[PDB]
């Protein structure tokens, strides 16, 4: 008695959509003059928001529309066209899907390999659809996104125990941009998230300096720390030092050093003779990277330091 | 058992049922009446004044909801035979006997109805019968005759 | 037994402790369903409909009845099945709806009146049972130990009530409970304590 079109619609969180409606009844077609619009049987759609294109065709559309919760088997909503009171039983489904999800890739201090995590926690609002990656490959770093890029390939990943998908780039390419983006992929169709660039040296992991070691200056009253740069990056780049007096829980206290050819730094104690745990990071100055993990805790020795002024 | 005590029993039954009806994510804003056109055969609308026809929309509402695999829509149905039950015992209480009746013979389109309209079968239903309830403890309420 | 909070299943157990001396028999659980009520003169039953259901660590029997209906007697027993014949031990009716366990009162409040000096606590029933249900609170000084009062309201109708106290400042630490006024149920859980706030209430009263 009544139609729709189009029936199906799916479109992403932010979009715009309209639909059309012609009703029928009593054995005559009523006049799109006296349509009203009914959201989920529930709500009524403002009059401001209709549309006439026919003599006997009615047309609605939406603005910011919001996710679709899923409510028992059903997980799509219904919206209805009818004349003041009656309305007939037949329906148009909306599908909305929140396409953004966020890709984390982090870059080995070796440069061989690319670890790269996601997470599925935003797909409740519809189960049941294909996620798959899709990157580009490029000679150059990326830049200003242009638009989407018609070439590309697929890469699949695993699923471990934490819930993430998770896949690894191997070998990679350092001045090279992996313009890439997750899509899901229905039975009505497709929706493809907004891209990101990434690059390789941009986000680097420094591995973790070792071989630290503390000592307390004998006639000096000065902590001295020695160790060795990390082999990669060979950049320049800042020094970050933590140091306690070693027990069961410490009180650390943060110093930091920006001399990338700096190699040891002096500085006095209260204490005379404590065991200290003194522990190293290692980042880029500008920011780029990621922070790298603690060293292993090095230790002194107590001994004397000077004469006694009073004994 | 004293009649008190069944009546009683019955109210509680009916604000039980009112609030499992009231819990349901579908039926947030949905009031009572509607004009479905392509959903006439479901009671309500015009009000019921005797007992016969008030069984004959139990069983109705229970034929209705027999068709949905839900638990929810299960454990309302259970109820509503312990309803029925309780409206079966009260009437013959009284002295006028109530034949058990089934319910329409032709609700063969109800099921083609669903394949068009299953979310709307439902949804609109259950307010419906939510609406029944509230009419329930009115009806229980002015002491209605055989 | 007793039913759950939100009316969708009745659970309950037997006792093995004082039978385990008389082992070797295979023991096994029979229901049977009544129209309205359970009974009012019990008579043996000819038909009833074994149960499955298995054994829980502490040695209690767990057994889970889903679904329920609210207002129909259960009539179970138990039969012991020995190498020379079987007994069946006396039979238990049971009507779900009296042996419903409410849930605890939720958004409970409790501060000192201003310019009243009575402390005032506030709360919200359960949402079942539909029928009138009595409260009982109990408070006292928070700390490691604390000496509680009890209180009774016997008003269904009342979710505020005002009280007394000595100390007018410190932390008070109030929980409610609800149970059914007719009496057949059992006792709810412990509401979430609620902690007052330490503030001024009057002005002072020396210099
Ligand atoms: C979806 O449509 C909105 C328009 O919303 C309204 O449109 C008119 C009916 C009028 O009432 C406006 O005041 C409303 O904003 C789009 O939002 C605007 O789109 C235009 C066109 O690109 C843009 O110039 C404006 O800046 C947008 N408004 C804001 C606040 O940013 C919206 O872009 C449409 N969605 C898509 C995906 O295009
Ligand atoms: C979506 O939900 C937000 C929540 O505050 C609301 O502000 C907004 O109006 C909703 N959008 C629509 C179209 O209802
Ligand atoms: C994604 O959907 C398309 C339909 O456009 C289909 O061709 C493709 O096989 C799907 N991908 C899968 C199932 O991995
Ligand atoms: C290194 O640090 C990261 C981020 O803090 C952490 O996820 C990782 O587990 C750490 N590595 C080890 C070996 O603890
Ligand atoms: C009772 O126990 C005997 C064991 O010898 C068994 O053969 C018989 O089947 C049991 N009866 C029932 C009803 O299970
Ligand atoms: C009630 O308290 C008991 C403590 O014995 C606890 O085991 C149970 O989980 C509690 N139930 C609820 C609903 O809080």
């Amino acid at each position: 008695d009544v139609i729709y079109f189009p029936p199906k619609i799916l479109t992403s969180v932010g979009s715009n959509v309209s639909f059309h409606c012609i009703y029928k009844k009593e054995n005559k077609i009523v006049p799109s003059k006296e349509i009203v619009w009914w959201m989920n049987l529930a709500e009524k759609i403002p009059q401001s928001q209709y549309d006439v294109v026919s003599d006997h065709v009615s047309k609605v559309t939406f603005f910011n529309l919001n996710e679709t919760k899923p409510r028992g088997k059903f997980t799509y909503d219904a919206v209805y066209c009818c004349n003041e009171h009656e309305c007939h039983h037949r329906y148009a489904e909306l599908y909305v899907i929140d396409v953004n999800i966020n890709i984390s890739c982090e870059t080995d201090g070796y440069l061989t390999k690319m670890t790269c995590r996601w997470s599925t926690s935003t797909i409740q609002s519809l189960a049941e659809s294909t996620l798959q990656l899709r990157y580009h490959r490029s000679s150059l770093y990326c830049s200003d996104i242009p638009s989407i890029h018609p070439i590309s390939e697929p890469k699949d990943c695993y699923l471990q125990s934490d819930g993430f998908y998770e896949c690894i780039f191997q070998p990679i390419f350092l001045l090279s941009g992996y313009t890439m983006w997750i899509r899901i992929n229905h039975s009505l169709g497709s929706l493809d998230s907004p891209p990101t660039c990434v690059l390789p040296d941009s986000v680097v992991k420094p591995l973790p300096p070792s071989s630290v070691k503390a000592e307390i200056t004998i006639n000096i009253g000065l902590l001295k720390i020695s160790w060795e740069k990390p082999v990669f990056p060979e950049n320049n780049l800042q020094f970050q030092i933590r140091y306690g007096l070693s027990g069961k829980e410490v009180q650390w206290k943060m110093y930091e050093v920006y001399d990338a050819k700096s190699k040891s730094v002096s500085l006095p104690v209260p204490d005379l003779c404590a065991v200290y745990a003194v522990q190293v990071r290692c980042k880029r100055l500008d920011g780029l990277g990621y922070w790298s993990n603690w060293s292993n805790p090095a230790y002194t020795v107590v001994m004397d330091i000077k004469v006694p002024m009073r004994g | 058992v004293p009649i008190q005590k069944v009546q009683d029993d019955t109210k509680t039954l009916i604000k039980t049922i009112v609030t499992r009806i009231n819990d349901i994510s579908h039926t947030q804003s949905v009031s009572s009446k509607q004009k479905v056109t392509g959903l006439d055969f479901i009671p309500g609308l015009h009000p019921i004044l005797t007992l016969s026809k008030m069984d004959q929309t139990l069983a109705v509402y229970q034929q209705i909801l027999t068709s949905m695999p839900s638990r929810n829509v299960i454990q309302i149905s259970n109820d509503l035979e312990n309803l029925r039950d309780l409206l079966h015992v009260l009437a013959f209480s009284k002295s006028c006997h109530l034949p058990w009746a089934s319910g329409l013979e032709t609700l063969d389109s109800l099921g083609g109805v669903l394949e068009a309209s299953g979310y709307s079968t439902e949804v609109v239903a259950l307010s419906r019968l939510q609406g029944s309830l509230q009419d329930m403890l009115w009806q229980l309420d002015l002491s209605p005759g055989c």
